[PDB]
């Protein structure tokens, strides 16, 4: 995840769950990386409930 | 956390619908416009999750 | 401190304009951005809570954000409601109290041109009986407002406790000014006439009147 | 909810003015809330936030000594009064409330203003409360004014005999003067072929005041 | 055994923040929404020790 932070400033990075600095301490197997895109007005609805 | 594609033609009434286009028949897919004019409420952002 | 913010910011109906609200190290950046609009002669009312989200009844057409030491704000659509003023909050800690904006006027990108009506009017036999008399001269039904009313007593303008309040709108988005200049009523029986030239625009218009009448 | 709060009018300066907000609807033990100032053509200032259940307080850097305050949790109000009045204090004020609940400094962070209390304009001027002032005119289709002077306070209410002509009517806006009084005109519009012939007459109304004048507007040759 | 109290912002990225917070570096501080319409698992309990 070192090299994640070279692709410009983001707009939104609010999370629910585990710190990304401490992404390279727990050893995972099994990850989602799915992605689309939608009118800038449209993003504040994506979150959970 | 599940994909849908589809192409028919929604019924949002008793309409029925099998390849027109009624009052209450709509097409379920609208596109975008992407034009250096609209402001930053109105640009695309690649959302992903 | 206070925000550094434009004073004015247009656009055409139709498009998106956008509004910049920059900030310190202190006042912003570290803290979180709120935004107010208010109707003229109302209360303001927030606009952008927790520098992404908006409250019921505000529609999904207002967007606001910061980046680093700033924040922007985003309108699409002029028609009724965005005429009115917005304001750029957010809290610091030099003052240990909320510090807000200078201000920011959103107009729209047109009326015909109106020329000056003055019409002066001379003191009844009631006021020269009573040892009163009021200089008195005002200007309606022009736009855009420009004018400016000279007390010229027939050979150079007058300029004493000259009284001059601004133009105002109207209920037919016009303007009407008005000046006084109260005096002894002997000095207008000395003075030969009287006459308030408005210079509007280019467009001097004389309307002299005999103090007999 | 509804923020009804209690304005005030001109005043001499240096006394005290008090200016009282109503807390409706809500329970009136959660909320703080917070002071605002708006100077006409100028941006807001922060006052600071007094808890409704504690004797909480908290003022500004640069608004110490000059402010005070007071709780009526039995009337269900805050009461809000200045001492040592200013000339470039005649602003409107806001009884806003804000959201949640703080009292520490560090909670401020949180806070917008969820809801906001419509003022009254609060003015400082001097000069003696009197009937107003009609003052005679002459016209100049030519028109004719009605000039009234010296009314104190504002505001004067303007009609043309006694409500019957309401066609053609036209007030203007208030004005400033060196003495410290108040000015205003009415000017109607009449054809050129009733200037003589039918006459009108001007009449003026101020409730502080409790009277009312008239008289009878007469062309002269 | 040791109180901490400290309103300086946290950096968890590559660039050092100073007085810049939002997407890669947070602020250490989250309130509570200490709310009556919640169960028993939110509750304000009151800790003594
Ligand atoms: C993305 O890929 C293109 C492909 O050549 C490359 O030129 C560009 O530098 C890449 N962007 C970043 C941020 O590395």
């Amino acid at each position: 995840y070192s090299v994640l932070y070279n692709f410009a400033p983001f707009f939104a990075f609010k999370c629910y769950g585990v710190s990304p600095t401490k992404l390279n301490d727990l050893c995972f197997t099994n990850v989602y990386a799915d992605s689309f895109v939608i009118r800038g007005n449209e993003v504040s609805q994506i979150a959970p409930g | 956390f599940e994909r849908d594609i589809s192409t028919e033609i929604y019924q949002a009434g008793n309409k029925p619908c099998n390849g027109v286009a009624g009052f209450n028949c709509y097409f379920p897919l609208r596109s975008y416009g992407f034009r250096p004019t609209y402001g930053v409420g109105h640009q695309p952002y690649r959302v992903v999750v | 401190p206070v925000l550094t913010q434009p004073p004015s910011a247009s656009g055409p109906p139709g498009q998106s304009v956008s509004i910049s609200c920059s900030g310190s190290r202190s006042n912003i950046g570290t803290n979180f951005v709120y935004w107010y609009q208010q109707l003229p002669g109302a209360a303001p009312k927030l606009l952008i809570y927790k520098n992404d989200q908006r409250p019921s009844g505000v529609p999904e057409r207002f967007f606001g954000s910061k980046s680093g030491t700033s924040a922007s704000l985003a309108i699409s659509g002029l028609r009724s409601e965005d005429e009115v003023d917005y304001y750029c909050a957010a809290w610091d800690d030099s003052l240990s109290g909320h510090v807000f904006g200078a201000g920011t006027k959103v107009t729209v990108l047109g009326q015909p041109k109106a020329a000056p009506s003055v019409t002066l009017f001379p003191p009844s036999s009631e006021e020269l009986q009573a040892n009163k008399a009021t200089l008195v001269c005002l200007i309606s039904d022009f736009y855009p407002g420009a004018v400016t009313v000279a007390w010229k007593a027939d050979s150079s303008p007058v300029k004493a406790g000259v009284e001059t309040t601004t133009p105002s709108k109207q209920s037919n988005n016009k303007y009407a000014a008005s000046s006084y200049l109260s005096l002894t009523p002997e000095q207008w029986k000395s003075h030969r006439s009287y006459s308030c030239q408005v210079t509007h625009e280019g467009s001097t218009v004389e309307k002299t009147v005999a103090p007999t009448e | 909810v509804q923020l009804v709060q209690s304005g005030a009018e001109v005043k001499k300066p240096g006394a005290s003015v008090k200016v009282s907000c109503k807390a409706s609807g809500y329970i009136f033990s959660d909320y703080n809330i917070h002071w605002v100032r708006q100077a006409p053509g100028q941006g807001l200032e922060w006052m600071g936030w007094i808890s409704p259940d504690s004797d909480d307080t908290n003022y500004a850097q640069s608004f110490q000594g000059r402010v005070t305050m007071t709780r009526d949790t039995s009337i269900t109000t805050v009461y809000m009064e200045l001492s040592s009045l200013r000339s470039d204090d005649t602003a409107v004020y806001f009884c806003a409330r804000s959201v949640g609940y703080c009292s520490l400094n560090s909670c401020q962070r949180w806070m917008w203003f969820d809801t906001w209390g419509q003022g009254a304009l609060v003015t400082v001027s001097s000069a003696s409360t009197k009937g107003p002032s009609v003052f005679p005119l002459a016209p100049s289709t030519a028109a004719l004014g009605c000039l009234v002077k010296d009314y104190f306070p504002e505001p004067v209410t303007v009609s043309w005999n006694s409500g019957a002509l309401t066609s053609g009517v036209h007030t203007f806006p208030a004005v400033l003067q060196s003495s410290g009084l108040y000015s205003l005109s009415s000017v109607v519009t009449v054809p050129s072929s009733s200037l003589g012939t039918q006459t009108y007459i001007c009449n003026v109304n101020h409730k502080p005041s409790n009277t009312k004048v008239d008289k009878k507007v007469e062309p002269k040759s």
